């Protein structure tokens, strides 16, 4: 009870807080699937304006 | 409101009651007499005054390594 700090249970725990696991795990999912296309499209873009220019 | 029957237990004789057996040599084992196998704790106090603090502040620490 001291430790906690809370006198009727621990805080921060439920399946409100733990969903937010599974939460970062699509968003990060979804992050590194439109980083993908970016990074794909910058590099096309790049490797056009070298191959054009150098 | 009750008979003297009733009262004194018995209708008509009163019936000897074999006493109750002693076991000399040795003391009385009965539930009232227990204190004298079992007393109250008294051994141990200052290592449950000490106990009872480390109990106390270890349950606190992982509690709140826990909680944050
Ligand atoms: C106070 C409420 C009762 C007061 C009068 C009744 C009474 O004391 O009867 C003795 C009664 C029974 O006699 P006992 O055999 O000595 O009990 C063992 C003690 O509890 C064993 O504990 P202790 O009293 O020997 O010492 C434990 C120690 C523990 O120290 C800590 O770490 C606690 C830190 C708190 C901050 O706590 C303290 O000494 C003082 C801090 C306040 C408690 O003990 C108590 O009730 C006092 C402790 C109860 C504490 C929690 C109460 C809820
Ligand atoms: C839980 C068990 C109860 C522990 C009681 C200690 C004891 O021997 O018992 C002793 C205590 C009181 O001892 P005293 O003779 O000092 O008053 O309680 C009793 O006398 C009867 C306890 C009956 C319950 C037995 C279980
Ligand atoms: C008072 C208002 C009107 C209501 C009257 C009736 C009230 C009845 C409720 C009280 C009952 C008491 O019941 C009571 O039980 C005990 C058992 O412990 C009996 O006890 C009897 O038997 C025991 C052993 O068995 C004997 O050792 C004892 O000498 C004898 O009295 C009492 O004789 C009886 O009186
Ligand atoms: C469900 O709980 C289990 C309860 O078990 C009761 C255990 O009973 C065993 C008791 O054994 C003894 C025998 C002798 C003694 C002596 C005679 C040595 C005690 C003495 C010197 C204090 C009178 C103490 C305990
Ligand atoms: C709080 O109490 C709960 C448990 O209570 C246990 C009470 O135990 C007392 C046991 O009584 C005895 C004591 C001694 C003995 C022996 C056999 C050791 C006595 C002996 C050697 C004299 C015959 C037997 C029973």
């Amino acid at each position: 009870i001291y430790g906690r700090g809370s006198l009727y249970g621990y805080r921060f725990d439920g399946e409100i807080h733990r969903q937010e696991a599974q939460n970062v795990i699509l968003y990060k999912e979804k992050e590194a699937q439109e980083m993908a296309v970016v990074m794909e499209k910058l590099e096309k873009e790049i490797q056009e304006w070298l191959k054009t220019m150098e | 409101p009750l008979p003297n029957a009733v009262v004194q237990g018995y209708t008509s004789v009163r019936g000897p009651k074999r006493p109750l057996d002693h076991f000399y040599g040795r003391t009385p084992l009965n539930i009232d007499t227990l204190w004298h196998w079992v007393k109250f704790p008294h051994r141990y106090d200052n290592l449950r005054f000490a106990v009872c603090f480390w109990a106390f502040l270890v349950s606190a620490h992982f509690a709140n390594k826990k909680q944050r």
